[PDB]
């Protein structure tokens, strides 16, 4: 696994706990729209792999009713 | 199934309990002497055998808002409001001793001075305040000291009987606990008074709570709570297609 | 160029961990300090400025990085991994282990003490410094050294990795086994 | 992933830029001195795909030289130097440029810094320096603590009076800094902006001689922030954005119809 | 979503400038008031890929203090007094640490001692007015003599002091009127009060405040306008999140 | 029920009951010898949810030891007994009080 | 001068090829479906 | 068709994606370095203030 390479959102908020001297804290560069797509890549390329399978079976199943 | 379905759960969950604790900030917005209360997430990774994919996140407290509350000119002679940083020591019903910001005090039938959560209020010798029963003008000085002038006797004959006790230790030394009293995260920390607490008597602190601040980040606990939803249908959608891997 | 103070603050986290991935920036000021982990991976940085301080972990993995000047503090662990260093400077204070595998390196101080584990991977250095104390596990698969000093010392595991060692230390003392 | 699904989230992406550089501007609307960033879209990269390679022309309007691009990119954050209104203060201290030119500031770490905010003030040593972190103001300017007045002239020649004595003593005198090209300056927070290869050497110079801009004193620079050109920014902004989404969520159902009919 | 958080410190930057705004308008009558004005500044960039910059909005820095002389009032009472000039009278706070006001409304306590006409804190140098004067006089020089019967020509009691800084903006107001000495407001330069850049004592006459009322409401049209457009991008990228993650 | 539906629940409950404080001194606007009253309002309890049973304190700024508050209330609506303006009348068997004192029926 | 040109990128029209791309793409995806159900059918006469 | 021209420090005039803008002489349009007003025309000419 991977890291992003984008820097970390930068927000002002002198009175947090976590601020620094010039008072930002950091949050994730989590980027909601790429995790969107790759939700919805994922789980396509999932099923169109169980197809394959599916379909291997139903070879083998035919490569033993030969010699029956 | 695949275990995303719980990992996004688990996010889920936390943002339901974030979103309680900016609605209990809403709900004191009226509430005097009320120290806001921050909300954080704290990412922790499952460590073990296998790749580094899967991390969870905690929402936790990690602070107060300390900033000045605002304060509510009343002309009352017995509403008092801490000027800048500092604390007033009271002790609960239980009679563990802590630091509140509530300066809304009365005077009871014996004279006992309380606040308007009903805790009684420190005095000089580290006791709760005991005036003379029949008062005729009580006039809190900006220290902090209770100049009272008793009933029947000359506007010349005014008197200091108290000092209320200011403490002002270290904010980020300070947590709330379950009433409302902040106190020492270290037990057994006697509460000093300090000399630099000044209290403008005639007013009344009100919360520090941004209205705003809570609804501009409600509305990102929304879109990050109704994108984990999601995940939990599309790995529930998964493992519904792969199904067909033992029909046989 | 070079980073700035600005520069600096763009590429910080929370806890005060410096982020330069990628980044291209060649030299950092000197009497630099970092409050947690520094990573200098993939950068166009030939040189570590005098003075460096990280209160963390410095990583410097894939990265261009080939001299390190003497003095520099790390609270944390080294890892050089495929960097450009050829050399390991004396009186460098390290907090953890030191990983120089896959790198040009091939002279170490002596006397060096490493209070982690100790990597030479594939590395073309010839021969370990004399006095060496090694408190973790000691990797020199696939390295070309094939003769130990005349004493050393490792706390923990010996691995060959595949080389070959006909000389071994007259005073040697193990923690643990030795793996070819 | 299908190509048509990353293209178009490009154009999330690119969009998604576009409403961070205008909801700064918006943010930044009372900020004296300030400039308007505006986000410049371009296309990406066209791809000759029914070709084994990039041959040049040869029937480019039929299917061998179908051409299909990449999406769209934010290339640069353009600052627009606008030249801004006044606001006439009764402050002594707060300056104005009338046209180019950059007032400099000492920053801390030994190089100058350049803005165009005004909002000077002085401070223990007395010597004029910025009304926010407190930067020195180059050149140094000390005032005299026996000065009951302060006067900065058209071109930064500042004097001061003293009780007892006619004619106002000269302490100093401002310097304006100006570029070649103003929209190379590197913006480093603060209403401060720093010299970059893109921006040019600094030309230094009196202000009010060699084409510079002239010191106002007792006036500022309002922000030259439009905020019914944000307004309106958002509105398309925000529809291209929703458009790009539809583009997505087809891609995916034309895909998942595919798995599951065959 | 970075545009929420950017918007946000649009937000509170109007904020803090309103509140500044309602204090130059609540002391419009406060006698020595010196009004104060908002300094605005954009926060740091950040280069995301590498040459594009990405701003993170905008924050208040300082509340500057404009120190320019106000207006005269004409008073009858004998014994609060005006600076024609820079000064600042000195107090002698009950910390015994001096500060310094510019309001002039003075008194005399029991003993006969000058002393604000609020709080009751002496005036340094202490002048005590004895109890055979008839009228007091306060020259331009700060020179306070009182006129005895029996007795031909005033006798001189004491001679007041007064304070000037290099930059007054740099003192640290603690209310009531009353100014704290800072590292960058100066060092604190005593004397004649009228020479040396010392302003003149001006007996029964008072300095109005200096704040600009047509200003301050006009500030107000701008900040609101501001504040309700910053509001709108919050909004829209809700709207704009929220027709995401419901299409997809 | 959700918690988070009841802790608004509470603030608005707080809130009504301060408005109807509210609307009852502007209705007694013009009545004699009336003292106003206002609506005291303190927060409602904290309660412990990653710590096993009720258990508390410890560390307080981690996910351990997080509580959760449950709304505010409406604790008193306290009577101000400051002293009011006199009204001068012509009638002769109506009566003030200077200073501290009830009339007596 | 002044002024800068944008896109000329009709959104409605890139909407109605859309949706009309999807159904052709469709039917022809059930034509796919036919070809190979049409085949298994006859896969029986050599099934003696 | 991209008219968002800009000036660099050397003064030659490109576009908002740094392509060179030809001129008259066919050759990429070069402004003289210390300018104060630069006006486009509506044909075409490039007038600008030393």
């Amino acid at each position: 696994i991977v890291e992003s390479d984008k820097p970390l959102s930068a927000e002002y908020n002198p009175d947090h706990p976590l601020a620094n001297e010039e008072g930002y804290i950091y949050k994730p560069n989590v980027n909601v729209m790429e995790e969107m797509a790759n939700m919805i890549s994922a789980s396509r390329a999932y099923q169109t792999n169980v197809q394959v399978a599916d379909s291997s079976k139903q070879m083998l199943l035919r490569t033993l009713q030969m010699g029956q | 199934m695949d275990r995303a379905l719980f990992l996004a759960m688990s996010g889920a969950k936390q943002n339901m309990q974030a979103l309680q604790l900016r609605a209990n900030n809403l709900a004191n917005v009226s509430t005097t002497g009320f120290r806001a209360d921050l909300a954080q997430a704290r990412s922790m990774q499952a460590y073990g055998e296998g790749h580094p994919s899967r991390v969870f996140s905690m929402t936790e407290r990690p602070g107060h808002n300390f900033a000045q509350g605002s304060v509510i000119t009343t002309g009352r002679d017995l509403d008092v409001t801490i000027e800048g940083s500092g604390w007033i020591s009271v002790l609960d019903h239980t009679g563990k001793e802590g630091l509140t910001r509530n300066g809304n005090l009365k005077v009871d039938q014996n004279g006992m001075l309380t606040n308007a959560s009903g805790h009684l209020v420190l005095g000089e010798n580290d006791a709760p305040i005991t005036l003379p029963i029949p008062l005729s003008k009580i006039e809190i000085g900006r220290d902090g000291t209770i100049s009272v002038l008793p009933q029947g006797a000359p506007a010349e004959e005014f008197q200091a009987v108290d000092r209320i006790k200011l403490v002002k230790p270290n904010d980020q030394s300070l947590f709330k606990d379950t009433n409302g009293l902040f106190r020492h995260k270290t037990p057994n920390q006697p509460y000093e008074a300090d000399a630099t607490v000044s209290l403008q008597t005639g007013a009344i602190e009100g919360s520090n709570v941004n209205a705003v601040g809570e609804m501009t980040a409600l509305i990102d606990l929304q879109r990050q709570f109704e994108m984990q939803v999601k995940m939990m249908s599309t790995a529930e959608e998964m493992d519904k297609s792969s199904d067909s891997l033992l029909r046989m | 160029y070079e980073l700035d103070y600005y520069s600096k603050f763009g590429h910080t986290d929370n806890y005060g961990n410096l982020d330069l991935r990628n980044k291209p920036y060649t030299q950092l000021p000197s009497g630099f300090v970092v409050k947690g982990n520094l990573n200098i991976s993939q950068t166009p940085i030939k040189k570590l400025p005098k003075g460096l301080d990280v209160g963390g972990s410095l990583e410097a993995t894939n990265s261009a990085l080939k001299t390190i000047r003497s003095g520099t503090k790390i609270k944390g662990y080294a890892n050089l991994l495929g960097s450009k260093i050829e050399s390991w400077p004396r009186g460098i204070k390290l907090g953890g282990y030191l990983n120089l595998t896959d790198t040009p390196l091939k002279t170490l101080p002596a006397k060096l003490r490493v209070k982690g584990d100790l990597s030479v991977i594939r590395t073309p250095i010839s021969a370990l410094p004399e006095g060496l104390v090694v408190d973790g596990n000691l990797y020199i698969g696939g390295s070309a050294l094939q003769v130990f000093p005349d004493t050393m010392t490792v706390k923990g595991n010996i691995f060959l990795g595949g080389n070959k060692i006909t000389k071994w230390p007259s005073n040697l003392t193990l923690g643990g086994a030795v793996a070819p | 992933m299908h190509p048509a699904l990353w293209v178009s989230k490009t154009g999330l992406d690119a969009q998604q830029t576009n409403i961070a550089t205008i909801s700064n501007n918006l943010a930044n609307a009372s900020t004296v001195g300030y400039k308007k960033s505006r986000a410049v879209f371009e296309d990406l990269f066209y791809q000759n795909i029914n070709q084994p390679g990039g041959q040049s022309s040869q029937n480019t309007e039929l299917p061998s030289g179908l051409m299909l691009g990449a999406g769209s990119k934010v290339v640069a954050t353009q600052k627009v130097h606008t030249h801004g209104n006044a606001q006439t203060t009764t402050n002594a201290l707060d300056m104005m440029v009338e046209g180019d030119g950059f007032f400099q500031v000492t920053l801390p770490d030994g190089n100058i810094g350049y803005t165009r905010n005004g909002q000077f003030t002085l401070n223990g040593e007395g010597t004029l320096v910025t009304s926010g972190s407190g930067y020195p103001v180059e050149p140094e300017i000390v005032i005299p603590e026996d000065a009951i007045s302060i006067t900065v002239g058209t071109d930064g020649e500042v004097s001061v009076r003293v009780r007892g004595q006619q004619d106002n003593q000269v302490v100093g005198q401002l310097t304006i800094t100006d570029f070649v090209n103003p929209g190379g300056l590197e913006p480093i927070g603060q209403n401060l902006y720093l010299p970059t290869g893109a921006s040019g050497d600094p030309q230094e110079g009196v202000p009010g001689l060699d084409g510079l801009g002239e010191i106002r004193q007792s006036m500022l620079e309002a922000s030259n922030v439009n905020v019914t050109e944000e307004l309106v920014n958002m509105i398309e902004a925000q529809r291209v954005y929703e458009m790009n989404s539809k583009v997505i969520s087809s891609v995916d159902k034309m895909m998942s119809f595919v798995n599951q009919q065959l």
